[PDB]
DNA sequence: ACTCTCGATG
RNA sequence: AUCGAGAG
């Protein structure tokens, strides 16, 4: 669907870090690890929360209704 | 269930305070019992946990393909390079008391899937409901507010116990109990009982 | 025909099924506001009252034990031994 | 009062797959017919090889165990390592050799002697010093 | 068979089951909705008129309440639609169908109902959430885990039938089973492993934790036990605080291997007067064994005391285990380097032996055993060699394991897992087999197209040198898949044919019982056994005792 | 002062790394638990949806709306809706903020937390404002709209405890570690060969003295030094997280004391 | 085979003997062979035991085989159960099977036998022969919905 | 869906056993259990 | 271009298949698995990749070669009962009943075969921070 | 992502499960049982 | 469906008192106090602070079931010492230590940067 | 020697040398007549059948033969006086307790033991995984196989 | 020759 | 009513 607002495990806000993450992958041409590290995602649960997520809403918006 | 034939329902839900926690403050989303490991021999579950942990930390995608030369030793070394116990263990603290735990816990990310079998779709209870027309017995089905079949094996169990009155209750009052008239001569249900 | 009160071969002890049947019957009687032959002493549960009533042998029932031939031996609850 | 008093010489120490308790083997330096086997919490009171430990068996110093308050109370020990157990077997090797078996919460003990006032009683305080 | 021998009934329920450490053995966790649904008719008496009036005042939707009210005329009052649901003068003799409440006798059941312990009477404890909660130690007779299992619950409708349930079908009354003259229930899983971890001689417990565990026992006398250690620090052993759970007058004696009243390995078991003297408590003791602790407590103190014993032991051990913790990782499946080397060289010399036997057989020097083919002898030899290889490497891996090894700990406690599990996970999973024989030639003179024809080598006929830790090769994987496949097949077949056999047996011995003369007969009066069991004893009250007059020398007998 | 001691090692807007000295284990643990659950926070509890033509479901949106971090500074001079003598909610108990989004451009129109507009009267209290730690200043990405998709709704935020729902969680992860050298031996380490070479070394080891092999086991030692790191989400500053945690624990102890005072009534 | 044998001094001592196992069965001519002990010879076929040594030996062999099957898995069942089964199989005079060919041909009740396997045909032949049902069978009272003579109902309760 | 669109049904010596010739054509693991085990296969 | 052939079982009967392409070439790591050296030469075909012996449901299993086969079968059965996104157009379809996971996640440990099964695009489960431990006993 | 390969009958998606059969026009010899009068049978299913 | 309300973890129900003081019938001069709508957070702390008092013989808390937010606390003190006073002293001690901790943390926080 | 019998005599004895706290250094206040005639008269009470004719009595003695053998084996004069060192009170208590437990161990009339047996054999057959053994062999036995799969002859 | 749960089509 | 899939 869309990026989860907060991390399940601990509770850190990660919903505001999605777009930025994408930028850090395409604009600065970094790898996923360093991008996740720069966003302040040290714990691997939040790091998971962003890395593991799939943005499906973009495919959902492809319909006209 | 996990991805290795390790199914199971939820026993209880604990809040983050009651949950055990590592020194980093990381709390498990899920707790499974170790006894579901040696008898079933699902090593690939553990290896999945290790690989997923390393891939999580490094931010890469762990390759869990069948026939490859990826070994538990390499994954262990990679995990140690990130500053953790190479075997996935982590020193955790009891959530209730705050005191450490003696044995360290195999702790890490594992891909779990939610199966279609939920309790509120299974739960059922009937106390005197709709009956059938042909046999005058409780209808069949949860969706039809039906009763449960007291099978032959159940009857056998109640016989083994010796509870005769209970067996009579299940087979009369609990199900279909009918009063009929019998002729004292031929002994058939020919009787035209004009009551009142 | 019948079987005399003497020369009775059946077990002098009360079987668990006889106990369950007697306690069940008595509790069934108490459950329909029937006179209690013992001191309640706080007890209100008909089963428990029937149990205390059995412990004092204040139950006016009798067991007709059937033999496979057709014979039958009668054993009053007051006479039967309850070792269970 | 007191039931037994002697000085033993530790002949062997054996950590049988443990890390807090070791089985000790000693003998009396007075009687040439007296020996002792005893499970010892090394983590509390370390017992190396070739040591001369002073061993005492008492019956007192039932009621609930009050914490040592204050004290300001008769400890009746001033030892180093004190335990409390229960005798469960009186083995008679010979007429001149009588052995006893104590159980200190699992930490067993076999004392072989000759001349005893050790009856099958819950009272079994084991006091070791130096 | 479908409408007379067995038919659908009212006052029944069914739900997914779950385990609950804080429930008693003879209890059942019943969801609130089911409690409001299922009902029991209770006649208005001077003893309960107030309570029943309060229940009717609550009505449905609120537990505890009532569904219907039956009057003298026989008319039924619906307490959810009637206008007079608020004001009701309960007359003596009226029936009140109230919600199921606590300590109510219900029948807990799980299909397939193979034996009588599949239907047992439990005490109701109304609880939230939508699951049938049951004690752990009641898992064994029902044969039930919690990976989606569902159980049924039936409710009695009169005093006599609930008397039948409470006085005959009660769970404590079913602890010692007449099936194998032994207890069919015991301590399992966490409570088992834990009780092995607690009774170790290295396990000492300080003041606070001891106080907590002590208070955790409902049958506690409130008397603090004098610590096994006084100075320099007051400490209690696991055995010492566990002794509180065991009732007084309980004596248990069992010698294992080198149990010499001093037991250097802390094996065996001696418990004097409800106080464990020595030995590690595990499956042989607190399990469902013949002369186990449960059997003794049941036969001595009684069934109630034994169920409460289950409760106490579970509470204490689960508490200690909760604050001690126990796990299992891949590290518990990794033997040492040189150990794996000796394993590999063991498989190597095994394959070498098989190679030599093969070459010998091909040289027509193989002399067939009397009564079998040359080829059958060859097969037998090779199979035996590979099996010996798996067992050898497995025993090596087992020896290499430490006492801190979690898997080995669970094996020691008897909680779960065995030797072959360690053998296959850490060393070598061994030879795969189908229909008794090793992997046959599906293709012409070969098992797979990746092999040449007439290749009777171990790796060709389905030998797996690799362990689950190392990983299986494609061939090994496929062969193992064949084996497992046959496993599932014959499993389904087995449960089917057994399913039939059970019914046949039941219908055959259906009308057989003991009459009032200890004569086992049927509905025809035909004597099957003149004295039941040829002795007239109930199988429940029978224990394996030694006849020490049949053994020993004549001189020893005389002496 | 005179009792327990604090040593702030690191300090920032989001984190506080400090050392709790001279304290019992149970008090540190309880402080942690209170910091996690029992601290009042303002978060969305009611969602009234007027029009919703977006991809996401209604309660799907309402959920993440509930998880939006809101300003909870003056939350102590706000009141529980269950305690206020008003019908449903008011300005003394709840904070109402609207959300009106609509697809305008051909490109995807994102709906963030900055689009939330406070409607109710705050009357001075610093409250209700959605925390935006975002660099661009957008905040939590709530939804996405296509071309003609509209999302119009209203949010009533109420005072709540994280014990009731994790959305009212003021803190995220609380780091907690005592005795980095296992000198108390509260943990029997697992190993295959060497216990020390396998298990990594904690940072807090820099702040304590390593054991000597010549020294026996100190059996009369307890737990005094604790190493903590409290992280805040944004609703409440870290210092105020731990302080209101302490005050909450103290207050709920004082309620028990008060109960004892009350049970003396005839 | 290994074997426990009473030593002349008293105790039981392991005395190993040679035993001839065999694929194939013909008890009627092997036991009469000069050279072997004709009192200890045994076959896994309780049929031949029943035919040669009698119905009692067939009973013992049947129980031996059933018990062997139960204990082969490593389990254990009390004697009286298997003994009851074997007895009920051997009391008719021969070896009564646990199928529709065996005990279902007995002279019991019509309803009882009808409640297993061949249902309708049993009722037919019972209706043609005009049989009398004693109604003291379990399944019969189960059908009639009456309190069967089972445990609790194995007697009567009156008042004195 | 993917699994259901690539399924194999078989009516009616040992058709249930995973045969050697099933290598590379039929999945060795993916099959129902309890009843139609071995009969119902997947490509 | 005569680089790949279509072989059925009957023709498979008369060929010699190489498991890996490295089996055509003429001190080790004790960690890896013991693989038997190629004692055959006259190859005619070579396997594309052994992992292609599995089906769609089995290809989702991580390290299936490290599992007991019936467990792989069980997971192959239960994978069809997991929830997630079955189709992108689930909101414009009127199915009898459908279940869609709130926040789907592409597994941290995947298979090279998952790429073609579109599993990382349409996952069916979440990466849960799991802990193997005896806690409260629940 | 929809792969197709299914039909739509009355709005219901239908899948034709592949049916496994024995190949025709193939010559196969089979050994018969012991009580059987015939020992071997060479048969072929013509199509 | 059958899940209880969340606020039942901290909100007292109809008629449910906060504390339930019961005379322990086991050992003399003992008491069992039922704490409603509270968990380990309070229980462990109070119990740990009741062991500091050297005039307290016994002190132990337990949560009989995780489903319900409540715990029992058993206290046994020496003769001439009412256990309620031990509970009060423990509570006040806790409050004082917490207050001092708050003051200390504040003073330490006022000396930081960033 | 180890065989399933009613009444655990060992536990009764070890309960006797615990309830009365007898010391192993004190003469027993018993007599040869006490022990011998006591035990001999104890067997008279261990009743399974209660008829007054010869047949039922023979069936009785035949039914309690083994348990009486065990009884004599454990309650021998030498064993009672030297191994246990019981007193008069303790010995009488042991006797009464043995009689009681034996009377408890008797099967209750009405016990549907046919079904109990069928289940006691059927249920463990469900937990079952060179001649034919296991479930197929059980099926052969129950069906009374005209032609069993593995006919064997064990010749001594 | 065991209990359940859904769907489909007449 | 039948059939199909699935749960222990
Ligand atoms: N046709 C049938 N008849 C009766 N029961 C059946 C059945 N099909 C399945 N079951 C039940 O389903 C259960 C399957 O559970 P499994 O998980 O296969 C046992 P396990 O995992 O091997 O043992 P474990 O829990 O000891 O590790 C069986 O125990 C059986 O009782
Ligand atoms: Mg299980
Ligand atoms: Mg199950
Ligand atoms: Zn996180
Ligand atoms: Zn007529
Ligand atoms: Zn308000």
């Amino acid at each position: 669907m869309i990026v989860p607002v907060r991390c399940f495990s601990c509770g850190k806000v990660v919903g505001d870090k999605w777009e930025s993450y994408l930028n850090l992958l395409q604009e600065d041409e970094l790898d996923e690890g360093t991008a996740l590290s720069r966003l302040g995602l040290k714990r691997y649960c939040c790091r998971r929360m962003i890395l593991t997520h799939v943005d499906l809403i973009e495919k959902f918006l492809r319909y006209n209704p | 269930a996990s991805r290795h034939g390790q199914k199971g329902t939820i026993g209880i839900t604990y809040r983050r305070e009651d949950m055990p926690f590592t020194a980093e403050g990381i709390v498990p989303d899920l707790i499974i019992n170790p006894h579901a490991i040696p008898s079933r021999m699902t090593v690939a579950h553990l290896i999945e946990c290790l690989l997923s942990k390393v891939a999580a930390l490094s931010g890469n995608e762990g390759d869990a393909s069948p026939f490859t030369d990826i070994t538990v030793e390499g994954i262990s070394k990679l995990l140690r390079e990130h500053g953790y116990q190479s075997r996935g263990f982590e020193v955790m603290y009891n959530g209730h008391t705050g005191k450490k735990l003696m044995a360290q816990i195999f702790f890490g990310p594992t891909y779990y899937q939610r199966l279609r079998h939920m309790v509120d779709d299974k739960i059922h209870a009937r106390a005197r409901g709709p009956m059938q027309v042909l046999t005058r017995q409780p209808v069949e089905g949860r969706s039809r507010d039906g009763g449960l079949r007291f099978g032959e094996m159940e009857r056998d169990c109640m016989i083994a116990h010796g509870a005769a009155s209970f067996l009579k209750e299940r087979l009369m009052e609990a199900s279909d109990a009918f009063r009929v008239h019998i002729c004292g001569i031929c002994g058939l249900m020919t009787v035209i009982a004009k009551l009142n | 025909k019948a079987i005399p009160k003497d020369q009775r071969a059946t077990t002098p002890y009360m079987t668990k099924y006889e106990r369950a049947r007697i306690l069940g019957t008595r509790a069934l009687q108490i459950s329909m506001n029937a006179p209690v032959f013992v001191d309640l002493e706080g007890e209100t549960d008909p089963l428990r009252i029937a149990m205390k009533e059995l412990a004092e042998k204040k139950i006016p029932l009798v067991i007709r034990r059937y033999l496979p031939d057709g014979s039958f031996e009668d054993w009053s609850v007051e006479e039967l031994i309850v070792d269970l | 009062n007191t039931l037994f008093d002697d000085i033993f010489q530790v002949s062997e120490v054996d950590p049988g797959r443990y890390n807090k308790v070791c089985r000790i083997e000693a003998a009396s330096t007075t009687q040439d017919q007296c020996k002792l086997t005893l499970d010892i919490n090394v983590e509390l009171f370390p017992v190396a090889a070739q040591d001369s430990l002073t061993v005492t068996i008492a019956s007192s110093l039932t009621r609930s165990w009050r914490p040592p308050q204050a004290g300001d109370r008769s400890l009746a020990d001033d030892y180093d390592y004190v335990m409390y157990g229960t005798a469960y077997k009186f083995e008679e090797v010979s007429k001149d050799l009588i052995a006893v078996y104590y159980s200190f919460g699992g930490l067993l003990m076999r004392l072989e002697g000759n001349y005893l006032n050790n009856l099958k009683q819950e009272n079994a305080y084991l006091l070791i010093r130096r | 068979r479908g409408n007379l021998m067995g038919k659908r009934v009212d006052f029944s329920a069914r739900t997914v089951i779950s385990g609950d450490p804080n429930l008693e053995l003879d209890q059942v966790g019943v969801p609130k909705s089911i409690a409001k649904t299922l009902t029991y008719p209770e006649v208005v008496t001077p003893y309960n008129i107030d309570r029943l009036t309060q229940l009717v005042r609550n009505g449905p939707n609120e537990h505890p309440g009532a569904k219907y009210v039956i009057r003298d005329s026989g008319d039924r009052i619906d307490l959810r639609y009637s206008k007079r649901a608020g004001d009701i003068q309960l007359q003596y003799g009226w029936k009140v169908e109230r919600h199921i409440m606590d300590n109510d006798p219900v029948l807990f059941n799980r299909q397939p109902s193979l034996h009588k312990m599949s239907m047992m009477a439990h005490r109701v404890k109304v609880i939230p959430y939508s699951t049938f909660r049951l004690n752990l130690s009641v898992t064994s007779p029902y044969n039930a885990d919690f990976d989606g299992d569902e159980m049924n619950l039936h409710v009695p409708q009169s005093e006599e039938t609930r008397a039948e349930l409470s006085q005959l079908c009660a769970v404590p009354l079913q602890i010692v089973s007449p099936q194998s003259n032994k207890p069919c229930m015991g301590i399992v899983q966490d409570t088992l492993c834990g009780i092995r971890k607690l009774t170790l001689r290295d396990t000492f417990i300080e003041l606070d934790q001891v106080l907590n565990m002590l208070y955790w026992v409902p049958d506690w006398d409130g008397v603090i036990p004098t610590p096994a250690i006084i100075k320099p620090k007051p400490l209690w052993s696991g055995k010492q605080i566990l002794s509180v759970a065991i009732p007084n007058g309980i004596h248990l004696q069992r010698f294992d291997e080198g149990t010499t009243l001093l037991s250097p390995k802390d094996n065996g078991m001696l418990i004097i007067d409800g106080q464990i003297i020595f030995g590690v408590v595990e499956k042989k003791t607190v399990g469902s064994s013949n002369g186990g602790l449960i059997h003794v407590v049941t036969r001595e103190k009684g069934p109630q005391v034994c169920a409460k014993l289950f409760g106490n032991i579970q509470k204490v051990v689960n508490f200690w285990l909760l604050h001690n913790g126990f796990s299992t990782g891949i590290g518990d499946t990794i033997a040492d380097g040189p150990t794996m080397r000796e394993i590999t060289e063991t498989i190597a010399e095994a394959k070498k032996k098989v190679l030599d036997v093969t070459k010998e057989a091909q040289a027509n020097l193989l002399t067939a055993k009397h009564g079998m083919t040359l080829r059958e002898s060859f097969e037998d030899n090779v199979v035996r060699f590979l099996n010996e290889a798996r067992d050898k490497a497995g025993r090596l891996a087992e020896v290499n394991l430490k006492d801190l090894n979690n898997v080995k700990q669970m094996v020691m406690a008897g909680s779960k897992g065995s030797f072959i599990n360690i053998a296959q996970m850490s060393a070598c999973v061994g030879q795969q087999s189908v229909e008794g024989k090793r992997i046959a030639f599906g293709f012409v003179d070969r098992t797979l197209p990746h092999f040449s024809k007439d290749d009777y080598s171990p790796e060709s006929k389905g030998f797996v040198e690799n362990s689950y830790l190392r990983g299986l090769t494609p061939q090994e994987f496929f062969f193992h898949a064949m084996g497992g496949r046959e496993g599932l097949i014959d499993t389904a077949v087995k449960t089917a044919e057994t399913g039939y056999i059970q019914r046949r047996l039941v219908k055959a011995l259906e009308d057989i019982m003991v009459h009032y003369d200890n004569t086992t007969r049927n509905s025809l009066g035909n004597v099957i056994q003149f004295i039941y069991g040829e002795d007239g004893m109930d199988a429940a009250h029978i224990e394996k005792q030694s006849l020490d007059t049949i053994g020993g020398s004549d001189a020893a007998f005389e002496k | 002062e005179e009792g327990p001691q604090v040593k702030i090692r690191e300090a920032s807007k989001d984190n506080v790394d400090f050392i709790l000295s001279n304290v019992d284990l149970a008090m540190a643990n309880s402080l942690r638990r209170v910091m996690i659950a029992e601290i009042p926070t303002l978060a969305i509890d009611s969602v009234e949806v007027e029009t919703n033509t977006t991809v996401l479901a209604d309660e799907f949106i309402a959920h993440r709306l509930g998880l939006i971090p809101l300003q909870s500074m003056d939350i102590e001079q706000l009141e529980y809706s269950r305690d206020c003598f008003c019908e449903d909610h008011c300005d003394k108990c709840s904070v109402v903020l609207t959300l009106q989004a609509f697809g305008e451009s051909e490109s995807t129109t994102n709906v963030y937390s900055k689009d939330l507009v406070i409607v109710s009267n705050l009357m001075g209290r610093n409250i209700g404002h959605p925390i935006i730690q975002d660099k661009e200043g957008n905040g939590v990405l709530i939804c996405k709209l296509r071309k003609g998709q509209e999302l119009k709704l209203t949010c009533v935020a109420k005072k709540g405890i994280a014990k009731e729902h994790a959305k009212w969680g003021p803190a995220a992860a609380i780091e907690f570690e005592y005795d980095p050298w296992n000198k108390l031996k509260h943990t029997d380490y697992w190993y295959e060969q060497d216990s020390a070479k396998e298990w990594p070394q904690s940072k807090n080891c820099e702040y304590e003295d390593p054991p000597n092999e010549g020294d026996p086991f100190d059996y009369k030692a307890q737990a005094d030094t604790f190493y903590m790191n409290v992280e805040s989400v944004g609703s409440i500053p870290v210092d105020q997280v731990v302080v209101r945690g302490i005050d909450t624990l103290q207050k709920k102890v004082a309620s028990i004391l008060l109960a004892l005072t009350q049970m003396d009534q005839d | 085979y290994d074997r426990k044998v009473p030593s002349p001094t008293g105790e039981y001592v392991k005395e190993p003997e040679w035993v001839l196992e065999t694929d194939g069965v013909n008890l009627s001519e092997v036991m009469t062979v000069p050279g072997i002990d004709p009192t200890r010879i045994y076959t896994n076929s309780f049929i031949d035991i029943m035919e040669v040594l009698g119905i009692e030996a067939g009973r013992a062999a049947l129980y031996k085989e059933v018990y062997n099957v139960i204990a082969s898995d490593g389990s254990y069942v009390n004697y009286r159960h298997m003994a009851l089964l074997v007895d009920v199989m051997t009391t008719q005079g021969g070896l009564t099977s646990v199928t529709r060919h065996g005990f279902n041909r007995s002279n019991t009740g019509a309803l009882m036998r009808c409640s297993f396997e061949e249902t309708v045909e049993i009722l037919f032949e019972a209706g043609a022969s005009a049989e009398l049902d004693d109604c003291r069978g379990v399944s019969e009272n189960v059908i009639l919905g009456q309190m069967a003579p089972i445990g609790t109902g194995a007697f009567d309760v009156m008042i004195d | 869906t993917l699994s259901h669109l690539r399924r194999t049904n078989t009516p009616i010596a040992k058709p249930r056993q995973l045969h050697n010739t099933h290598w590379g054509l039929v999945c060795p693991a993916e099959t129902p259990e309890g009843q139609a085990c071995g009969l119902v296969k997947n490509l | 271009e005569g680089l790949v052939e279509y072989i059925d079982a009957e023709e498979e009967e008369s060929i010699l298949i190489a498991m890996q392409p490295e089996d055509l070439e003429p001190d080790v790591d004790p960690a890896k698995r013991i693989r038997v050296s190629h004692h055959a030469t006259t190859f005619t075909h070579c396997e594309i990749h052994p992992s292609m012996i599995l089906g769609v449901a089995a290809s989702i299993i991580p390290f299936p070669d490290h599992n007991q086969s019936p467990r792989n079968t069980y997971q192959s059965a239960m994978g069809k009962q997991a929830m997630g996104v079955f189709l992108t157009n689930y909101n414009v379809r009127m199915d009898t009943m459908a279940n869609i996971l709130y926040y789907p996640q592409k597994p941290l440990g995947t298979t090279r075969a998952m790429e073609y099964l579109k599993f990382r695009e349409l996952p069916a489960g979440q990466n849960a921070i799991v802990a193997i431990a005896c806690y409260s006993g629940y | 992502f929809d792969m197709g390969g299914y039909f739509i009958i009355n709005g219901s998606e239908k899948v034709l499960i592949a049916q496994e059969r024995s190949a025709g026009n193939i010559v196969q010899v089979f050994k018969k049982a012991a009580p059987s009068p015939i020992s071997h049978v060479a048969e072929i299913r013509s199509a | 469906m059958n899940a209880p309300d969340r606020f039942e973890l901290f909100l007292l129900g109809e008629g449910e008192s906060k504390l339930k003081i019961d005379p322990d019938t086991k050992a003399p001069n003992a008491v069992v106090i039922t704490f409603e709508k509270e968990d380990h957070t309070l229980g462990n702390l109070i119990r740990a602070e009741l062991l500091n008092d050297r005039k307290v013989l016994f002190a132990a808390y337990k949560v009989e079931h995780p489903f319900f937010a409540r715990f029992k606390l058993r206290i046994q003190t020496t003769e001439g010492y009412d256990p309620k006073d031990a509970l009060k002293n423990a509570c006040n001690s806790i409050i004082n230590k917490l207050g001092a901790l708050k003051t200390n943390f504040e003073t330490e926080w006022n000396l930081q940067t960033l | 020697a180890n065989w399933p019998l009613p009444v655990n005599i060992r536990r009764i004895i070890q309960n006797a040398q615990q309830t009365f706290h007898i010391d192993h250094t004190k003469p027993s206040d018993l007599t040869i007549k006490d022990i011998v005639l006591g035990v001999k008269d104890l067997q008279e009470n261990l009743l399974v059948l209660r008829g007054k004719n010869e047949i039922i009595q023979n069936a009785q003695r035949d039914a309690v033969t083994l348990f009486c053998c065990l009884l004599r084996s454990r309650l021998a004069t030498r064993r009672v006086l030297q191994e246990y060192r019981l007193t008069k009170q303790a010995f009488d208590w042991v006797l009464s307790n043995i009689e009681a437990q034996f009377l408890r161990s008797v099967v209750h009339p009405g016990e549907m033991v046919g079904v109990l047996a069928a289940q006691s054999i059927g249920e463990p057959a469900t937990q079952m995984t060179k001649v034919t053994s296991g479930v197929p062999r059980l099926k052969e036995i129950l069906n009374v196989a005209k032609n069993m799969k593995t006919p064997s002859l064990t010749v001594y």
